[PDB]
Formats: C-alpha cells, structure tokens, sequence
C-alpha cells in the first residue's frame, strides 16, 4: 500500500494480507476498473472494499464511497468497523444511512463513506436527477451481491443497475466494486456491473484462508419437532467430535 | 468445521450448493412494479420502449440469456428476449395503470399519475396505494384507518410462526377496536392487533413486540401516504384523522383518550385524578408551578428529569398567517395564504420516541379546508427547525365569501391542533 | 439485434400468428412431400 496513514490502520492487525487480497489488490487499489470479487464468506472481501476506498481517497480526499450491504445488521457491523478505521485514523467522515430521507441527503452530502441497505439507498437514488450527491459519488461498493437471488434482493439489483445507469450518464464513471460470495455465474454479475474478464475475481469455495471442513448429517425424520429433538444429542456429539 | 444437521430430503441440496460456487438468479420480474413506477415518476421511463431499455440495465436481462427457462423463456434469441421483456413491461405497466398509478397514452407513452408519485415518494408498494385510494372514502376514520394501514402489502412479510395464533386471539378480545372476520393466519390482522396494542401501550410477549418494532418502522410512511392520498382526493376530515394517527402512532396513545398519556411515567391514576379536578391537557398542567406540578400526583427524581425535557422538546410553535387582496378578490382568481410558523424555543434533538423504534425528525402539515363542507382546500408538509415560511395557493369558486379554516397538524405530538377560521371574498 | 425492441401485445400475437401459420405451412409442405415420397416408393414396386 502507498500512503503511511493508510498502513497505520493495518500495521498491528496483520503483517501480510490473505492471498485473496494479494491477488485482488493490484486491480482494486492500483487500478480503476469495476471489480467483482467473488470469494467465500470469511476471505476478507471487506478489506477489498477498503482497498477501493483507499484508492478513492487517493484520487481526491473529498471523494465519496457508497457501501451497500443487503442486511441492516451487516451495515451496523461495518459501520462500527469503519468508524474506528476511517474516521478515527484517517479523519474521513463515515456515515451510516437510516430510513429517513430528510437526514439521508445531509448524511450523503457530509459523508465520505456512505453505509446503507438497498432500501435506504433506493429512496435516495430514485431521484438521482435531483440529488447531485447521488450522482457524483466516486465509488459504489456492493458487498454480497450474491444476495441478489433472495428476498429483499430485487431492490439491491435495481440500485446497482441504477448505479451503473447513472455512471453511464454523468461525465465521470462511478467505479463499482461488487463483493460477493463465490459465484458460478459471475460472468453475468461482471457483465452487469461492467467488470472486465481480468477484473472479475470469482474464486472457489475451497479458496478460503481457513479451510472449511463441512460435514452434513441427514436426519430422515419428516416430522420437524421430532427431527429438531432428535438433533439435540447429535449437536453435543458433533461438539465432542469436531471441537 | 461446520456440521449441518438437516433433513435427509434436503441433504444433497446442501452437498451441491455449499462446496461448488453459488448460482444467483435475479427475482426482479416478480418485484418489478415498484421500480418501474419509480423510474416513471423520475421520467427515466417515459415510454414502454424506454421501459425495455431500462430493463436491459438489470441483472434480469443478463440472466435471461444465460438461464432462460428460469424466467419462463423459450430461447435466448432477440425475438424471444425482446418479446419476453415486452410482455414483462406491458404486464407491469398494465398493473400500474390498472392501479391508476401511471397513465398510458397512445398505448406506448407512460406518464406518472398522482398515486404513482405518492407511491414512489415515500417508498410504498404500488398495491398498497392501489388499496388506499380504493379503500379510503370521504368518511373514513381512525377506527377503520388502522384496518386500512394494517392491510398494506408492506406487512405481508410479518412472521407467523407456530404458537402465534391463540395469544393473538387473546389479543383479539382486548384492543379498542374489534375485527370483523379475524383469521390469525393473516399477517394483516396480526399487524392490526399489534398496532392497536402499541396504541393502547399494552404488555406484549417479547416475540410479538419484536414484530411490533418491525411494524412501526414502516407505519409512519404508510400514514403519510394516507395523508397524501386524502390530500389529493380533497377530503378534510379523513386527512386530519390520518394526521392524528401519525402523531398517536409515534406517541403510542389513543385518540379517544386524552392528550397527556404522551408524557413519560403517567398512568391512569393521573387520568382519573385530573378529570376529577377540571384539568385535561398538558397546557392545562404546564401552566402550574413546580410544587403545583408535584402537588398534583406522585413524583420521583427521574420523573422530573424526563418530563421537563419532554416539555422542553415538544413543539412550542404559534402561528402567523397572511392573506393578500382580502376585499379585492373575485371569482376565478387564485389566492394565497402565507404562514410563518413562530417557534419560540430551541430544537435540541429529535422527537421523543420512547416506544417508537426510529430516530425521527418532526414534520408538519399546514393544511387548510372547509369546516362545514368537509372539503380539503390545500395542504403542505413542512420541516422548519425555527420560524420558517410556507405559501399555499388555491382557487375559490363564485358567489362571494368562503369561510375557510387553517389547521397546523404534526406527525409526532399532541396539543398543537391550531385551527384558525377566516373567510375570503 | 442487440437492443431488444418493445413489441406491443397485438403486434406480438400477430407475429406469433404469422409464425404458427408459417410452421403449419411447412408442416403441410412436408406432408405433401411425404405423400410424394410415398407415391415414389409405392410405384417402384408396382
């Protein structure tokens, strides 16, 4: 990484990045393309989001990341992470949007890292011709775009499609960094978010820094309270066998 | 390590989708009408050709060509893709025009109507306002309005779990309005009972107040949508009923109870003792002395900390209103009434929300109407923080003077129903 | 081509009627050529 203030929030955490971040770093930090990072949950893709944010804060310090997480508790957790990381140590304003349109325009105008849920960014981006602060964002990170195939998932798709459509119209591209779980059809999420074939880092579920040993126990009990009570002793036996 | 205990019917479904990477498919074609309405009120979608052109920007277009049979397609050719997208858009825009949310002229060019502007302003499902403008008449009231708002499609994802039915039946015998045909498999009558139990500030089970906080997050935009649909429909009394419902759902009190249950740590002993003396409002109580504030009923030293900052933080706004050309107005001419809203105290913090989950900023409705004819003349929402300005024009018909009434109604607090009656022409 | 054009429902079902008329015409054409093949096979043994 380049700037000393940027390393001063990663010094004592870890000396070396995980191999996903090593492979993804030169495209996220040292390039300006839309980046898809498809890595399993636990690979540290939020540090790839932070690479994009450090690039956006290198290009000009009054830049504006917008960070979309599909679950509101994930938004709270990354707000607690990045308020300690980017506001305490880089003095860049990290705001987290709440469901009020009157104060979200103020938080978007005043903040450099705009945490959100899709429905909180949907009500801002629906009037993106009016709101200039929706237009000139410099980076749009979408954590966990693999939640596009679930409930409250069409709204995530509509706000990323709108954030690509805005970027097709506003004299300056909104650099999308889509983080996700490891996808099979990641060429479609790359083609939908403008990622290259070289900037689409779709990894495998076996690529994780700590290898997952996944055992699956079938319980052929069709009644579900009976299955749920028949699982109670194998829970303890799985605890004694595995950890 | 991860040990997934699952039914053996679901075992190979997990042996697929957890070791090999994830196939994601967009489900936008079922949840389409909201965003189509929203891009129509933005004038992004101005015709059906731009509806297909907007739909090409989605993940749905990119996944219809790689996995066609997920989306009821029969091929990836330009004919199949173009006609499936055209059927998708002409089905959703038929659903929006049949909802009267948009208007389709020449069968090609779409435009936003009133209901679509209301549905995309405060982020409401199109079928909820399809239900609102079809289900609010000129004589609805807060007794039925909670049935209207509880029937919103923003509440169909409330959870019905097992053992949820009979304690809701226990809730169906208590709350201040009864339910005609209550089926406790319904999400909607559950949100009706939970709205009433929040308004009656009843004790709840923890798993039910866990869903009541889910309800009240989306309640206030639904009530503002009711305010705006009755604003466009020109009905004074249901609009003021909705403005009353907005403030009481934030202060967790009923309308047929008096206006001091709003204050923290005040139970029915205070209602019974203040009715038997001659005092009913908080303006009937805040005009006392500190000892007289304490010589009315019980007291403790945290009560004096919270009730005093409650009286600090409620809106102390009085009026100023202004009419140009009072005698010199005739039939046909548009006329103004200008309102300055003299707030006499500092705003330090949001509304007091002790039972409401969100940090809400207070709003206002400078609304004018007909005290006899029940005709909603005009209304504007307002956020001020100090004495600000609001102008509002309208048109008066012929044969002379019309006696209008100006109301000032909030979405968060009692005791400020300032109405001032006057006449023009 | 690349950009999918909107086709109206009347225009879509007119295209579908023209399509199904085409393939019922080639089914009729293949059936009468089947009759031709059958007559040819029949009179080479008669």
């Amino acid at each position: 990484l380049r700037n000393s203030a940027f390393e001063s929030l990663y010094q004592d955490k870890f000396p070396f990045f995980n191999p996903i971040q090593t492979q993804v770093f030169n495209t996220v930090y040292n390039s300006d393309d839309n980046v898809f990072v498809g890595a399993p949950t636990g690979s540290g893709k939020t540090i790839c989001a932070e690479f994009a944010i450090l690039r956006m804060l290198l290009q000009s310090s009054e830049g504006r990341c917008v960070y979309i997480t599909p679950m509101e508790a994930l938004a709270e957790q990354v707000y607690m992470d990045w308020y300690e990381k980017f506001q305490d140590r880089l003095n860049k304003k990290v705001v987290l949007l709440t469901g009020e349109t009157s104060t979200d325009l103020k938080l978007l105008g005043k903040g450099n890292i705009i945490i959100s849920t899709p429905e909180k960014w949907d009500i801002l981006s629906r009037r993106w011709k009016q709101r200039k602060n929706v237009q000139n964002i410099n980076l749009f990170v979408v954590d966990e775009v693999h939640l596009i195939g679930g409930e409250n998932g069409p709204v995530l798709e509509v706000i990323c499609s709108r954030m690509r459509y805005i970027s097709s119209q506003i004299e300056r591209p909104i650099r999308i960094v889509a983080l996700s779980s490891s996808l099979s059809n990641a060429k479609d999420v790359a083609h939908w978010l403008g990622c290259s074939a070289t900037s689409t880092f779709n990894f495998h579920p076996n690529v994780r820094p700590v290898p997952l040993e996944l055992h699956i126990q079938g319980f052929n009990i069709s009644h579900t309270q009976t299955r749920l009570l028949s699982m109670a002793k194998p829970v303890y036996h799985a605890i004694t066998k595995h950890s | 390590r991860c040990v997934i205990m699952c039914q053996g019917s679901k075992k190979d479904f997990f042996k697929k989708f957890l070791y090999e990477p994830l196939p994601v498919e967009s489900h936008l074609d079922h949840c389409m009408h909201d965003h189509f309405n929203a891009e129509i009120v933005t004038k992004t979608i101005e015709n059906k050709q731009d509806a297909v052109d907007y739909l090409t920007w989605t993940f749905l277009y990119r996944r219809m060509t790689q996995n066609p049979n997920y989306y009821n397609l029969q091929g990836i050719s330009h004919r199949h893709l173009s006609d499936h997208l055209s059927e998708l858009v002409e089905q959703t825009l038929s659903d929006l025009e049949q909802s009267k949310c948009i208007s389709i002229e020449d069968e090609m060019d779409v435009a936003p109507l009133n209901l679509g502007m209301i549905a995309a302003y405060y982020y409401i499902n199109y079928t909820t306002i399809e239900l609102f403008s079809m289900s609010l008449n000129a004589k609805t009231k807060v007794r039925g309005l909670i049935e209207i708002i509880s029937n919103a499609a923003e509440y169909e994802n409330i959870p019905i779990r097992h053992h949820e039915d009979n304690l809701l039946r226990q809730l169906a015998q208590k709350v201040p309005h009864k339910l005609n045909n209550p089926k406790f498999n319904d999400p909607h009558v559950k949100t009706n009972l939970l709205l009433q139990a929040h308004l009656s500030r009843m004790q709840l089970s923890a798993e039910l107040q866990s869903d009541t906080e889910e309800i009240l997050s989306k309640a206030i935009r639904l009530i503002q949508a009711c305010v705006d649909v009755l604003s466009s429909n020109g009905w004074l009394s249901p609009a003021l009923a909705a403005m009353e419902l907005a403030q009481m759902v934030t202060q967790a009190m009923w309308s047929k109870d008096s206006y001091l249950k709003q204050l923290p740590h005040f139970t029915s002993e205070h209602i019974k003792r203040c009715t038997d003396k001659g005092v009913e409002s908080v303006f009937d109580i805040m005009e006392m002395e500190d000892e007289e504030r304490n010589a009315l009923l019980q007291l403790t030293d945290s009560q004096i900390a919270d009730v005093a900052r409650f009286c600090n933080r409620y809106p102390n706004i009085e009026l100023s209103y202004e009419v140009v050309d009072k005698d010199s107005i005739r039939s046909g001419g548009p006329v103004v009434v200008l309102v300055q809203l003299e707030r006499e105290e500092e705003v330090t913090g949001p509304v007091i929300a002790p039972l409401f989950p969100q940090k809400r900023e207070e709003g206002w409705w400078v609304v004018i109407g007909d005290a006899k004819s029940n005709s909603l003349i005009s209304i504007k929402r307002l956020t001020l923080q100090q004495k600000a300005k609001v102008k509002l024009d309208f048109v008066a018909p012929a044969t002379g003077a019309h006696n209008y009434t100006l109301y000032f109604m909030s979405d968060a607090y009692m005791g400020c129903d300032q109405e001032y009656k006057f006449s023009v022409d | 081509e690349a950009k999918p054009k909107f086709l109206s429902k009347a225009e879509r079902e007119a295209e579908a009627l023209k399509r199904r008329q085409q393939e019922v015409e080639e089914r009729q054409r293949m059936l009468e050529e089947e009759r031709k093949k059958r007559k040819q096979f029949q009179d080479l043994g008669r």
